């Protein structure tokens, strides 16, 4: 129980961080999403 | 601030879907011009 | 009840603790040996604000 | 000799425009792959 | 039909390989431009 409480805490933190990172990545992109493939790669990595 | 972030994200997504639609259109035009180029090429190859 | 009687809008669904603190602060609090209780969380919120 | 020179010039030019078409074809393939990747990303982003 | 089937392979893979030959020709031209630019820079950096 203690192990999985710690695991769930870390997992919820990770989901929060991923959602915030995806939001900020879409916010700070300049021009269009498809102009650079780094944004595409980052978004796909965050989704997976 | 979270409202402005979400509006930016939604606007970016809509811009992206419009871009992919127009890029489908560009792909179709590219295919047509490629086909007409290749056709004329083979015609003058038979001429040679 | 006073605010309802005065026609002042307020969210009933959300509890005090998550409204006055984010998940990161709470997680750091249990990382700092804060007992896992709603009253203790409110006490930590007051100790912060 | 005149018809052979015709061969030379015209055939050189036609292989040239054929390579041009092959290039426009690699570009088209890259565009199509980019379209597919973008559509996958977008239908992955519906929930957000 | 047999000869035309043989042609309807050979003619175009030799078209494809002449296309890649002109591609490597463009690569060679880029390499030569890099070489002469680099040697100009080096002979301009002799005093330094």
């Amino acid at each position: 129980r203690s192990d999985l409480l710690k695991l769930q805490g870390e997992f919820q933190l990770r989901l929060r961080q991923l959602e915030k990172s995806l939001l900020q990545a879409l916010n700070e992109v300049k021009g269009r999403i498809l102009d650079d493939d780094t944004i595409i790669t980052t978004l796909e990595n965050l989704k997976r | 601030e979270q409202q402005m972030h979400l509006n930016v994200g939604l606007r970016k997504i809509k811009e992206t879907v419009d871009q992919v639609e127009e890029l489908r259109r560009d792909l179709r035009i590219k295919s047509q011009e490629l086909e007409v180029k290749n056709a004329a090429a083979n015609d003058k190859l038979k001429k040679m | 009840h006073h605010l309802q009687q005065a026609n002042i809008q307020f969210r009933t669904d959300i509890a005090r603790t998550e409204y006055l603190s984010n998940a990161d602060e709470r997680l750091r609090w249990q990382a700092s040996s804060l007992p896992a209780d709603d009253l203790c969380t409110e006490n930590a919120i007051m100790l912060k604000r | 000799r005149d018809l052979e020179a015709s061969i030379a010039r015209y055939k050189e030019e036609y292989a040239v425009l054929i390579s041009e078409a092959q290039a426009i074809k690699a570009d088209l393939a890259a565009v199509e792959a980019k379209v597919n990747r973008s559509t996958a990303l977008l239908k992955s982003l519906s929930a957000e």
